[PDB]
């Protein structure tokens, strides 16, 4: 059930200053990565290509090429054409992609946010403002809506070619999209008192970690967020009040796919 | 969809201050100034996307851009300079692609006006033989003594200008080619049908628009004034 | 404009002695214009790497710096930073 | 300078065809356009190509792009007189006003016309103030004959001139000559001019 990303944070500082960098996922998993510096785009993956051809490729990157000048170009004719509305610094992130469904069906989206508010789309045949997008966006939409070549390219990458790769793409990266690693527990504690077990290095994501005395499940177990490592695994953390003297005889267990089925247990 | 712009034709001395003026009644949004010189496709100067509002273009050395209104875009030049000989565009458009262009203001910056001179004008009258030879009448008008070149020559009949059966010198000559600032003439034809000519009724003149000083530049010598100016000659058909 | 949240985790379980990887996960931030140290002791670690910029589905920002580290008794590491968003930088030190 | 057109120039003769080209290095390549420009004059829009590989026309003009090729070409079928006139290829890269429009410097056109009854004669007409002044007139001779300037820098004479009386659907060349002094008459008045043997000099 995997979502194919393309974020794009483009930057504007002031008149002449522009910079734009994307990165590309497939789930958590990174396929791409488009450095303002890079004439090209950079795979992060051998399969990073997923089953196009390099004429395809080729064409596909040439697209985004003359998209990321373009796109820099408009933006700044937009800033002229709102100001002294609007003005630099400027921050525009667009996400796009699509979401992959048993067998056959689909859904792509192009989402952009405007100084870290989301407020316009691309939806069916043209682009759109959301609810509480501000009405000043409506010029901007009208002169873009006004670009009809633009639009068609849009809606063919939208409908056609992202799933189409997407479909490759998860053919070519099934081994690494299915990988198992095993997590890795320890146990450390703090003052207040705070129990903490630390579990680092499993993939993929789902985990379930729970403080016990023997059987029984601790109420005030804290689940900490999911926290990245460098290696494309992850690190999670679970903390637990005690009165001090009550650690005698407390478990960690950590249950996961890559264990098939032997829990970690630790004891304090 | 229409674009106006004036004046449609300026002579000016260096260091004058002009000022080009576009208007356009479609609402358009966006208006555009453009130079055409020779050898270069169009360049763009400066444009604006709205009214109170202005963008460099390309090219916007020496010029100054004002939008006073959504009707109006004007080019300024606060001191003008030879370089600036050129023809103007101006151009208007909604948020689609397309670009609707003006007629273009041809405009001449001279280092000094002290020839300016208006031309001289004479119609001259079709030539009996050719009447009876061809059954067609040419009328000749000649526009002489003028300076700079900048001289617009059409016909009339009857208060109507004509275009069929014109054609006018490409080019002006020069009186005296190997004179620095030297005048200029130019010569025009108008053929009609003999019996046409031969109408008592039809009014016949050659109309030269000159362009010089305005009623407001400086002139210290002792000769008229070689203000922008129509001079003309004109004559009635006959039997 | 939000403030950074900084978390300083290691990759592996920390003993005294041996080598592993230290990790400094910076998130929350808006803008993306970011400077990120690693600091053992106070002093700068020179051979830092760092992810590739990103944003989540609230379209705030994160980034992931790590250096190899070998943890000691004494040395203290840290993880510094400074924003649009801050007065002065933000350093939260590593504690197993 | 991303817009090259060729021929610089061309010279042709009245119902011929002809082709101008355009090559381009613009980007993006939302559109092509071509104008007509007389001499003197704005720019009138003949065509407008839009597509990858497109087609266009617009009566006795048609037109080609391809944008792989990065090649436009405007044909003109059966020239006229009045197909006289610069022609300018134009590149816009973007569709909407957020693109700028690129301009190429042109080809100039020139239609020679057909003359299809000469009948080659110089006469003498009077200013209509003054009775003795006048000048000499040149007319109706074909395409082939050239108008030379005098040897007496007292004598003017202006270049060949073609006028089209639509309503009669004829046209004839002209060309004028005068003088401030009068020991000068029309007989010699094109004598510095390869004119033909049969000449209509009226007494
Ligand atoms: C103060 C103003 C604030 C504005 C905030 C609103 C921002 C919304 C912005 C939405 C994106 C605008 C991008 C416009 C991109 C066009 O400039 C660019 C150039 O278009 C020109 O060339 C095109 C071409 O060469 O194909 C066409 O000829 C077009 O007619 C002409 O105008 N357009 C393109 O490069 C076309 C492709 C658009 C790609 C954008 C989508 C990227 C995400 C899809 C990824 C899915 C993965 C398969
Ligand atoms: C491409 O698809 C749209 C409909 O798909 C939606 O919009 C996409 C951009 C993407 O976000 C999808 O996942 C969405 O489900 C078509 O839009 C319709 O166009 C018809 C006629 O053209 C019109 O009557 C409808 O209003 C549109 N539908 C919607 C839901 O807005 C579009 O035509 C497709 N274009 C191509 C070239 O394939
Ligand atoms: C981001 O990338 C763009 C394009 O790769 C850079 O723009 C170019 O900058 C160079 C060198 O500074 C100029 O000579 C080019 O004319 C620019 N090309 C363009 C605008 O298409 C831009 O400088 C980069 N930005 C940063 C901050 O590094
Ligand atoms: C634009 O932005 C950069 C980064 O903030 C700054 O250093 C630079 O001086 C600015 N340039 C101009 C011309 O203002």
């Amino acid at each position: 059930n995997y979502t194919f990303r393309c974020l794009q944070m483009s930057s504007f500082a002031n008149r002449s200053w522009s910079r734009t960098d994307s990165v590309v996922w497939l789930g958590d998993l990174q396929t791409h990565r488009w450095s303002n510096d890079s004439a090209t785009i950079s795979f992060t993956k051998p399969w990073s290509q997923g089953k196009l051809s390099n004429q395809q490729w080729e064409k596909l990157q040439h697209m985004f090429q003359v998209y990321r000048v373009s796109f820099t170009r408009d933006i700044q004719e937009l800033v002229k054409m709102m100001s002294p509305k609007e003005d630099y610094p400027i921050e525009i992130q667009l996400s796009a992609g699509c979401e992959m469904y048993p067998g056959n069906a689909s859904e792509s989206f192009l989402h952009v946010a405007f100084q870290g508010k989301y407020v316009v789309r691309f939806w069916g045949t043209s682009w759109q403002t959301v609810p509480g997008a501000p009405s000043w966006l409506d010029l901007p939409i009208k002169v873009l809506n006004a670009d009809q070549g633009t639009s068609a390219t849009v809606q063919m990458l939208l409908n056609d070619t992202c799933p189409l790769f997407v479909r490759g793409l998860l053919e070519a990266g099934k081994s690494d999209l299915e990988k198992q690693e095993k997590p890795v527990a320890w146990l450390s504690s703090v003052p207040s008192r705070q129990l903490v077990c630390h579990v680092s290095g499993f993939y993929p994501k789902p985990v379930w970690v729970m403080w016990m005395r023997g059987d029984q499940e601790q109420q005030g177990t804290h689940r900490g967020d999911f926290l990245p490592n460098a290696d494309e695994t992850w690190y999670l953390q679970a903390t637990l009040d005690v009165e001090a003297g009550e650690e005698a005889g407390l478990a960690c267990r950590v249950k996961h796919s890559s264990l098939g089925g032997q829990d970690i247990i630790l004891y304090w | 969809a229409a674009v106006t712009q004036s004046p449609r034709n300026k002579v000016a001395v260096t260091g004058g201050k002009v000022t080009l003026s576009c208007n356009q009644t479609n609402n358009h949004n966006n208006m555009y100034w453009y130079r055409q010189d020779t050898g270069h496709g169009l360049r763009l100067i400066h444009y604006s996307y709205g009214a109170g509002s202005t963008e460099k273009g390309d090219i916007p050395d020496g010029y100054k851009a004002s939008r006073p209104s959504q009707e109006n875009f004007s080019l300024i030049l606060e001191l003008a300079t030879p370089s600036q000989t050129s023809v103007y565009f101006c151009a208007s458009g909604d948020e689609g692609y397309t670009q609707y262009f003006g007629p273009g203001t041809r405009l001449l910056v001279l280092e000094d006006l002290r020839n300016v001179t208006p031309p001289k004008v004479s119609l001259f009258e079709p030539s009996k033989a050719e009447i009876s030879h061809t059954q067609k009448a040419t009328l000749v008008c000649l526009a002489t003594g003028f300076y700079p070149d900048h001289v617009e020559l059409s016909w009339w009949v009857n208060g109507k200008e004509v275009h069929s059966g014109v054609c006018t010198d490409p080019q002006p000559l020069k009186e005296q080619p190997a004179l620095n600032d030297s005048r200029y003439s130019l010569s025009s034809r108008l053929r009609v049908s003999a019996t046409f000519w031969q109408n008592p009724r039809n009014h016949f003149r050659c109309q030269v628009q000159f362009y010089g000083l305005s009623e407001n530049d400086e002139w210290t010598q002792d000769r008229a004034k070689p203000v922008t100016q129509i001079v003309s000659a004109e004559a009635w058909g006959r039997a | 404009q939000k403030t950074p949240q900084i978390q300083v985790y290691s990759r592996h379980p920390p003993e005294n002695g041996k080598p592993n990887i230290l990790n400094c996960y910076v998130t929350q931030f808006h803008p993306p214009h970011i400077e990120i140290q690693m600091l053992k002791n106070g002093k700068k670690i020179p051979k830092v790497e760092m992810s590739d910029m990103s944003f989540s589905k609230d379209w705030s920002f994160y980034i992931l710096a790590h250096t190899e580290f070998t943890p000691t008794e004494t040395d203290t590491y840290a993880c510094r930073v400074k924003h649009a968003s801050m007065a002065e930088p933000k350093t939260v030190y590593w504690d197993r | 300078t991303q817009v090259e057109q060729s021929p610089q120039s061309l010279v042709v003769r009245q119902g011929e065809n002809c082709v101008l080209q355009c090559n381009y290095s613009v980007t993006p390549d939302n559109h092509l356009r071509w104008f007509k420009q007389d001499t003197g004059k704005g720019l009138v829009s003949l065509t407008v190509l839009v597509d990858q590989k497109d087609k266009t026309s617009n009566g006795r003009y048609s037109a080609t792009l391809d944008k792989d090729a990065k090649h436009s070409t405007l044909h003109i079928t059966a020239t006229l007189l009045d197909d006289t006139a610069t022609y300018i290829c134009v590149v816009g890269d973007r569709g909407s006003a957020l693109g700028r429009l690129h301009f190429g410097a042109g080809t100039q056109l020139i239609v020679i016309p057909d003359i299809q009854n000469p009948d080659p004669a110089v006469y003498q007409l009077r200013d209509s103030k003054s009775s003795d002044k006048s000048v000499c007139l040149f007319t109706d001779f074909d395409s082939q004959t050239n108008v030379s300037q005098s040897k007496d820098s007292d004598v003017y004479i202006t270049d060949k001139c073609v006028l089209d009386m639509r309503s009669m659907d004829f046209k004839s060349n002209s060309a004028v000559a005068w003088s401030n002094k009068s020991d000068f008459a029309c007989a010699n008045a094109f004598n510095n001019s390869i004119i033909p043997e049969d000449t209509f000099f009226p007494s």
